[PDB]
RNA sequence: ACAUUUAAUGUGAGGUUGAGAUAUAAUAGUU
RNA sequence: UGGAAGCUGGAAGACGGAAUCGUUAUUAAGCGCCAGGUAGUCCUGGACACUGAAUC
RNA sequence: AAGAUCAUCGAAACGGUAUGCUCCUGAAAAAAA
RNA sequence: AAAUAUGCAAUCAAUA
RNA sequence: UUAGUUCACCUAGCCAACACGAUCCGGUUGUUUGGGAACAAUUCCCUUCUAGAAGGGUAAUCUAUGUGCUACAAU
RNA sequence: UGAUUGGUAUUGCAUGCCUGGUGACUUA
């Protein structure tokens, strides 16, 4: 173990030597720009265009073609559809749809139901519980009390999961957001319109 | 050993099929809370208790 | 802080170099210091590098 | 050994105190910038499986999920690290007979 | 049973079925019709992607290891994965999946020649 | 079947990854409750000795802080007889989560401080035999 | 720690100052128990609140604040407990602490002595009810107008109750105008004119009780998601990309992380800020499908490749080639 | 043999094609169930008739076997095997 | 009264080392444990006294 | 396979230059830094350019490439395996070459021969030219680039409990 | 890996429902 | 998230005990707590309505 | 639709100022670009295609001028107008030093 | 003299985030200058989160004591874009 | 579900500080 | 020369010389299964169960 | 789950090193007989 | 016999 | 809440877990771009065809040791 | 989403902590 070699820098070398230092990760810890973003991909899909090539990308551009005959992609039609930018989202259409109760004395159901949610509770932590946000509404397509066709829908609409049939029991689910409040509320929204859908059965 | 876990008392002891010896130390009130338990409440069958070599203030 | 303290009022340290960079260091209390974390990641390198 | 000369009994490093590390500094300034550039990576993704190319992204190279590694909270060490403790073998000896795991249902007295 | 292609269960995850009749195979044969039909889908539907997959339509083709090798690469294995997936997470069946894209491109069925139906697993 | 309550806990223990078997962790707690044992054995007798250095001009800066905040100052001195005993305190370091448990211990706190007490007849950190906290002795080695 | 030198500090003046300590923690017992039976509330705190009645509101919300009023503020505790219960048993323990225990044993014991205290033991039963009971209840009834603490709901309506007085003096038509109730939802916030949007603050607890942040608050996205009833990515849904690819693309992803939990809502708006000026600057999604698929055709022919050589052969054969222009050692030597 | 350490104690006691058994199982294989059942069956015909279970006892069927399998050791392949020690 | 419900023992390995370096034959291995137990009120009236009475009987 | 590394582009090869020089020369002129703006780096050496005549090969050979170079995607780079006849077909001329380098990573960027440095010393007021109407355009360049964010549409100043209190501001 | 976990894994596979062959070919 | 919850926290934001905050601290932890906005808007909506009845 | 043409007013109002997430894209070469050339826009036997246009930069906030030279469409090298009168300031020297390697060779 | 008493947000007697912003507990200069700059700028600090404020305090720091070339960030980001998207992410009261 | 469009978009042209020494004008006009 | 699969298989290999190792019955021996290394990767390490003896 | 029970084809019909096309992970396991 | 069409583990009836 | 806190030697092992003495640099330290061995070799060659989205053969070298995995047993 | 007071340089023949191998651990 000794010293390592002193080199007296030339003043070819001194002239000639960059004025800042290199990009650290320290500095690569800020985030990329769209910009940098874009100018990269094009980049990367000019030379492997250019020739960059590889078999692996053959075979996933045939399972993309696989996907796109199937119609499972975002291609569009240059007959059908070439020849909006702004739209509702689904929870807001689902939102400003919604029927709300006037009073606590209204109820928008009006047929048996159990509401099942989870709270933790205990000594002062730092961390927060996981999986306590969720929540979800149980009952019974018998007491329910709908017709033959409406009773399919519904159970072809929650499918075989959320249907118990040893003792007909129906069960929906909302862990949509990280907090209980939003998920019950999630949760009414699409019990609601999941009532609405199977009266229009 | 439940019991000097129990009472944060500190030393040794040594049990066998006949007998039992032991050296014991901590505060003065956990010492006659154990030589009381030694005397009247031991599960087993003793025929003698004796204790000896006792020393007070110790830093 | 404590030990080279006390090599330092016993006079153990030989280097002059080492007995500057523990002088900066340790002889100023953190209480007394104007800036208690006047350094941070290399001892000789100064926290803010742009090199480092 | 039989050491011919003993030295005295050294008091333990602290717990929560470990030393300079710098290969643990730049393992956090890897994470960080994973958490930060963690979005951009998935539009990359997303636009090339849009595109149903499979090509490179460079720049995961360097502030990429796996440019971290899972050193030793306590020592530094970058083998034999554990999520369930994030420590290595000695700083999790170190911490379990120093007492401090007793109030969280660590059970010595269990071997299997 | 000893070696019987069902476990003890009779599970079925590779096959899918119409419900319109008695007619069922597996994903990989819902491949092969798909590749097999592409006229059909491309008239529902309605040099170029959308007709690049075109010369895949002849039976010769796809026998031979230039067509064999693309319908294996088409079709994967979805049974194997990697080694974690093991335990709890086990590969599931994705007749589901098969199913949705056979009914997204109606596809007709050999038997009957209808349109939609092709549920999961067998009737 | 002969032994089930003995072997209880071995399906978590060997069949069950961590994220799925419900297990909770400790090294996000023990991690901040480490360090506040350190910066409270560190911090608390010298606040004590800070407090206790004058020692005759207490009760006068609590008059003249008091008045300063409150414009009364007579909550703690009723009249010139009243003695008000100070009571040492550190900030709270570890950013424990108000609860709307009602019984929590550590959540109607509003002043961002807690009571120190330096008598404590059972050591918290029990190590084992002679092992000796880290941290606990600054004073250096002596060598033969 | 120098010798006492005024008696402030004394023992005696210390074991004073808890016994007043303890007697201000009684005199606190007594008070809310005075008000309990003051202002009992009719058929349960829980039935109270989801009736809602007017009365039971304002009783609740009298009671509430004077027990708040009449709160103490203690000298050997900076924890100004709201619970009776846990004031008194701070204080018994801290008695104890100081001036009851012999040895560890004790120092033990301690916690089993305070649970074996009938007094506590009744106490135990009589602390506030957490709005988590009953705020996820409302929350999936649909109710916006609600508020699990008792003076901000007294004050709601009562608010509500002055501004319709202010017009009670065709006059039915504007009071119940007028009346909180007849407000479109849509009107709430000009930037989403939509129904259905807010819902009611929720009274659990929030913020760090001790840290370096110790009151720092809300954050700014967390300010506006307590009042919502739940959250929607209608904020980034516009200005999509002209290209009818891309704006399906993003359309698609807008709707996928609307219902999606590990992505946080700046993450999400964040991504899709990104991923809009990334599809805008990008090239044609057509122009790509044709390039690629000119590039790339369906079976792979020999040489369509570029060839690799060994990475032995490449960098493993010895010294043989270094990269620098200006350099004193190089390879001739 | 599985068969016959279930159905023995019929024969032992005599009472063969008297009773009609019915056997639900859970855990184990097919011989750790065999012996289980072995078990139940006799403590059923032991309950049955008390008197007749000394035609049981010579024959140990009333016997419960608590052996569980032995662990893996550290530094071993299993309970007892051990890699092969090589000199120097 | 509610009704009374156990539940299981759960438990957690970590493996390690005896030794700080080599001698990987000898291990040692660190145990956790976790216990549940389950309590039940039905048709309850009295919401606030059980909530109380519920999340006042936790300890340590 | 392992204590290894991940670059493959590094064994394979880039694109090919018209101008080829041993790069770092053994013989060249002094380097000199061209601007601090960019960390470009000068000099002057000698290079080579070959060129291939497709004529001067064997029959075998040259419908080889042909075949290689006239598909529909250039198959192997559009060349021929390496022998004597494609070298005798190659040839190469020599003539002085002006490099540019990037500091620090010294990555060759550009090899411009001495008839390309007198064309573009011949053109320089037309660079002037192109850099001034460049410059004009660069106004609106920059108003239409300063709108290209997508930004989103946030409640810009809620209020407390605006179901319960929409009393203050209200339309009709 | 080894032979025989290979042979367990397309055991899996056939008790899933495919039929794959054993043969070690 | 998960990945930046690894090491310890930092040990130089830790708060000084300064004599100054502790007395502020300890002035100001007994102020007094005025009339709720509830009750206040209560009685003069008593004493509207009574006006109005 | 009514609610849908409210938030489009809404959202077009307030972020009119900040961004409308306009689109710039021009592809490559850049349409807006200065030919260098003939008409091919090639310079030199070597027929070497130069055009001037405004770079971006990482950001996609700020341009500068910039020649740029391909062979055929892949740019090369690109020169500021500052790298360009610095290389006009050294040509004489790169003159004096391509006549001595000629001469050498 | 001594340091200003903190402003309790709401409903509390203390307030250790006004402190740790301002640089007053734990004291540290950089972090006073950081908060006098972002004031004078017209950001609200107090609005601002932990990472953010230590990375102005950081960089900061290091162009006031290794020149005005540095800090430097990549894809040709500036220290007034950063302060530019404070300024409009946390607007001054 | 009732659902085009905040302003530009010109050459065949898609690669915006070049992913880089090492024989083939190969590629995005010809060579 | 990451792992898995498929078509073909002109790779050794017929229980292995002087010598040499493991092993106390739910054990040897055989068989499968799975937590962890925070993407993928062992036949290693650490466990789990099933069949299950012989010998002074 | 396997080694099962039962019941067929059956002896180098063993062995599976080796071999470019295929599949899985990942930004990256490329080329190749 | 108009009952069934039958292989077994390493967690759970204090709940399948 | 259950730890052999046990003793002696092999100057046995670990300063590359860590701490702490002696002694040496503070560049004997950090940062940026890459590499960090054995599976050669020659777009491996040749033939046909408009091009293959075709067809055929050749292919050395690998010192020794320990441990695991997989294999060879009928006539 | 809370980073830091150099060295994986020598010295295990200076040591602490921790391990391997061999020995022991008998009382009334
Ligand atoms: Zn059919």
């Amino acid at each position: 173990r000794g010293k390592k070699e002193k080199v007296i820098l030339n003043a070819e070398q001194v002239a000639t030597k960059t004025r800042l230092p290199p990009i650290r990760l320290e500095d690569r810890i800020t985030p990329e720009p769209p910009a940098t973003v874009a100018r990269n991909i094009r980049s990367q899909i000019s030379r492997a265009v250019a020739g960059w090539k590889t078999k692996r990308m053959f075979t996933y551009r045939n399972k993309y073609r696989l996907r796109r005959l199937v119609g499972m992609t975002h291609d569009i039609d240059s007959d059908d559809e070439f020849a909006g930018r702004t739209f509702v989202t689904p929870l807001t259409k689902l939102q400003h749809q919604a029927a709300l109760p006037r009073s606590p004395l209204h109820a928008r159901f009006d047929f048996p139901h159990t509401v099942h949610y989870d709270v933790f509770w205990g000594p002062p932590q730092v961390e927060e519980e996981p999986n306590k946000s969720g929540c979800w509404v149980s009952f019974r397509v018998a007491d329910l009390k709908l017709s033959d066709s409406q009773e399919q829908r519904l159970l072809d609409i929650l499918g075989p999961e959320r249907y118990d049939e040893q003792t007909g029991v129906v069960c929906l689910e909302a862990d949509v957001f990280p907090q209980l409040n939003h998920n019950a509320a999630y949760l009414g929204d699409i019990l609601q319109q999941l009532m609405r859908e199977v009266k229009k059965a | 050993l439940q019991v000097g876990r129990d009472l944060f008392l500190v030393g040794w002891v040594k049990c066998r099929s006949r007998f039992a010896t032991g050296h014991i130390q901590g505060d003065v009130h956990a010492l006659s809370y154990m030589r009381r338990y030694l005397e009247k409440h031991v599960d087993e069958s003793v025929s003698s208790v004796r204790f000896y070599e006792e020393n007070f203030g110790m830093p | 802080r404590l030990s080279f303290l006390d090599r330092f009022a016993r006079e153990r340290i030989k280097g002059e170099k080492a007995r500057q960079l523990g002088a900066q260091l340790y002889v100023k209390h953190p209480d007394q210091k104007p800036v208690w974390p006047d350094n941070k990641g290399l001892l000789t390198r100064k926290w803010p590098s742009p090199f480092h | 050994m039989a050491a011919r000369n003993p030295g005295p009994v050294l008091n333990p490093p602290p717990i929560a105190f470990p030393s300079f590390n710098r290969r643990c500094q730049k393992d956090w300034l890897a994470r960080r910038a994973f958490a930060e550039n963690e979005v951009n990576g998935r539009i990359y993704k997303n636009v090339y499986q849009n595109l149903g190319f499979k090509g490179p992204i460079p720049i995961l190279n360097k502030v990429g999920q796996y440019r971290i590694r899972m050193r030793c909270i306590s020592g530094g060490y970058s083998r034999g690290i554990f999520r369930f403790t994030r420590m290595a073998r000695m700083g999790m000896l170190q911490l379990a007979r120093e007492g401090w795991l007793k109030k969280y249902g660590y059970r010595p007295g269990l071997f299997r | 049973a000893a070696r019987r292609v069902g476990g003890i269960g009779r599970r079925c995850f590779l096959t899918l079925h119409c419900s319109a009749c008695s007619f069922f195979f597996q994903t990989s044969d819902a491949i092969k019709l798909i590749l097999t039909q592409q006229h059909h889908i491309l008239r529902k539907k309605g040099a170029a992607s959308k007709f690049s997959l075109l010369p895949l339509a002849d039976a010769s083709l796809l026998l031979k290891r230039r067509g064999a090798l693309v319908l294996r690469s088409l079709h994967g294995d979805p049974l194997v994965g990697s080694r974690r997936q093991r335990g709890e997470f086990a590969p599931q069946a994705p007749t589901a999946e098969m199913a949705k894209m056979l009914n997204k491109s109606c596809v007709p069925c050999p038997r009957c020649k209808r349109e939609g139906r092709w549920e999961e697993g067998k009737k | 079947m002969a032994f089930r309550y003995r072997r209880e806990g071995q399906f978590t223990k060997f069949r069950v990854h961590f994220d799925r078997s419900g297990f909770r962790p400790y090294i996000d707690e023990l991690k901040w409750e480490i360090m506040d044992w350190h910066y409270k054995r560190a911090m608390g007798p010298q606040m004590k000795k800070t407090l206790m250095s004058y020692q005759e001009g207490s009760e006068k800066l609590q008059y003249m802080h008091d008045l300063i905040a409150l414009g009364t100052a007579k909550a703690k001195f009723p009249h010139a007889t009243k003695r008000f005993f100070f009571v040492p305190a550190l900030p709270v370091t570890i950013p424990y989560r108000r609860s709307s448990n009602p019984f929590c211990l550590l959540s109607a706190n509003k002043t961002g401080w807690l009571q120190w007490s330096p008598k404590q007849r059972v050591p918290f950190p029990q190590p084992l035999g002679k092992r000796k906290v880290g941290g606990t002795d600054p004073q250096p080695p002596v060598f033969p | 720690d120098h010798y006492i030198t005024s008696a402030n500090f004394s023992e005696p003046v210390e074991l004073l100052s808890l016994a007043e300590d303890l007697h201000k923690a009684e005199i606190y017992t007594q008070t809310t128990e005075k008000l309990e039976k003051q202002w009992p509330a009719a058929g349960g705190v829980a039935k109270g609140i989801q009736g809602d009645q007017f009365f039971d509101v304002m009783a609740a919300a009298v009671r509430e604040d004077l027990q708040d009023q009449s709160r103490p503020v203690l000298v050997n505790e900076l924890t100004d407990h709201e619970n009776p219960y846990c004031m008194k048993r701070e204080a018994l323990r801290r008695l104890v602490l100081h001036a009851c225990t012999r040895n560890c044993l004790d120092e033990t014991l301690t916690d089993t002595l305070l649970d074996r205290r009938a007094d506590l033991q009744r106490l135990r039963s009589k602390a506030r009810l957490p709005p988590e009971v009953l705020e996820p209840l409302a929350a999936f009834v649909g109710i916006t107008r609600f508020s699990f603490d008792r003076r901000a709901r007294l004050n709601q309506k009562v608010t509500a109750v002055q501004h319709a007085l202010r017009q009670i003096s065709e006059k039915v038509e504007a009071v119940l105008s007028v009346l909180p109730e007849n407000f479109p939802s849509d009107a709430l916030h000009p930037h989403h004119p939509f129904r259905n949007h807010f819902g009611f603050e929720s009274s659990v607890p929030y913020g760090v009780v001790g840290s370096i942040s110790m009151g720092k608050g809300r954050k700014k996205i967390e300010k506006e998601l307590a009042r919502l009833r739940y959250p929607t990515l209608q904020r980034v849904a516009h200005s999509l990309p002209k290209d009818l690819k891309y704006r399906e693309s993003v359309a698609h992803a807008i709707r996928v992380l609307e219902r999606s939990r590990g992505w946080d809502f700046e993450s999400k708006v964040k991504a899709i800020n990104a991923l809009v000026e990334v599809w805008n600057r990008l090239a044609p999604g057509r122009t790509y499908e044709k390039i690629l698929n000119h590039a790339f055709p369906v079976f792979r022919g020999r040489g369509m490749v570029k060839k690799t050589r060994s990475r032995a052969a490449v960098f493993n054969k010895g010294l043989k080639y270094i990269r620098s222009l200006t350099t004193q050692k190089p390879l001739h030597a | 043999y599985n068969r016959m350490d279930v159905l023995q104690p019929f024969f032992l006691t005599g009472t063969a094609g008297i009773y009609d058994l019915f056997i639900h199982v859970r855990g184990g294989g097919s011989s750790g169930q065999a012996g289980a059942v072995r078990l139940a069956v006799g403590r059923a015909l032991v309950s049955a008739c008390p008197a007749c279970a000394r035609l049981l006892e010579e024959d140990m069927v009333l016997y419960e076997d608590t052996r569980q399998r032995m662990p893996k050791m550290p530094g071993r392949m299993k309970a007892r095997k051990m890699r092969t020690w090589t000199k120097r | 009264w509610p009704v009374p419900r156990r539940i299981g023992r759960r438990q957690w390995r970590v493996t390690y080392l005896k030794s700080p370096f080599k001698y990987k034959y000898a291990l040692r291995h660190y145990v956790f444990e976790d216990h549940r137990y389950a309590f039940a009120f039905y048709d309850v009236n009295s919401v606030q006294e059980v909530v109380s009475a519920a999340l006042g009987a936790m300890a340590g | 396979w392992r204590t290894r590394g991940f670059r493959w582009d590094l064994c394979q090869r880039g694109r090919r230059r018209w101008v080829h020089i041993n790069y770092p020369p053994r013989n060249r002129s002094t380097v000199q830094m061209l601007d601090e703006s960019h960390e470009k780096l000068v000099f002057v050496c000698n290079g080579y350019i070959d060129r291939l005549d497709p004529r001067l090969l064997p029959e075998r050979l040259r419908k080889r490439l042909e075949r290689n170079r006239k598909a529909a995607l250039t198959r192997f780079d559009g060349k021929l395996p390496w022998g004597q006849a494609v070298e005798s077909a190659i040839k190469r001329t020599h003539t002085p070459c002006l490099a540019f380098a990037q500091a620090h990573s010294h990555h060759l960027l550009e090899a411009f021969s001495m008839a390309e440095v007198l064309e573009i010393e011949k053109l320089i007021p037309e660079i002037r030219e192109a850099f001034k109407a460049s410059k004009a355009k660069l106004a609106e360049q920059e108003a239409q680039d300063k709108f290209t964010r997508h930004v989103s549409v946030d409640l810009v100043d809620l209020r407390e409990d605006p179901v319960s209190f929409p009393f203050t501001l209200k339309q009709r | 890996r080894n032979k025989k976990i290979r042979m367990s894994l397309k055991k899996r596979r056939r008790r899933k429902g495919k039929r794959a062959p054993c043969r070690k070919k | 998230r998960q990945m930046m919850k690894w090491y310890w926290p930092s040990k130089y934001m830790l708060q000084d005990v300064q004599m100054a905050q502790y007395f502020q601290m300890q002035a100001m932890r007994f102020a007094p707590r005025p009339a709720h906005v509830s009750l206040t808007t209560l009685s003069a909506t008593m004493e509207q309505c009574w006006k109005k009845r | 639709r009514t609610a849908l043409e409210s938030f489009k007013v809404a959202s077009k109002n307030a972020t009119k100022t900040r961004g409308r997430a306009w689109s710039v894209y021009e592809g490559w070469p850049p349409r807006s670009r200065v030919r260098v050339g003939d008409e091919y826009s090639k310079v030199g036997p070597l027929q070497r295609r130069a055009f001037v246009f405004n770079r971006v930069d990482g950001t996609g906030r700020r341009r500068e001028p910039t020649l740029a030279f391909c062979c055929g469409n892949k740019p090369v090298l690109m020169l500021s107008e500052a790298e360009f009168e610095a290389l006009v300031k050294k040509l004489p020297w790169i003159k004096h030093e391509m006549a001595e390697f000629k001469k050498l060779l | 003299y001594g340091p200003e008493a903190p402003q309790p947000p709401a409903g509390l007697h203390w307030s250790w985030w006004e402190l740790y912003v301002k640089g007053v507990n734990p004291e540290y200069p950089p972090r006073q200058r950081m908060f006098a700059f972002l004031t004078a700028q017209g950001v609200d600090v107090l609005e601002m989160e932990i990472r953010e404020i230590e990375d102005v305090t950081r960089w900061l720091e290091m162009s006031n004591v290794y020149g005005e070339k540095f800090p430097r960030f990549p894809y040709d980001v500036t220290f007034q874009d950063k302060i530019e998207a404070l300024k409009e992410k946390y607007p001054l009261a």
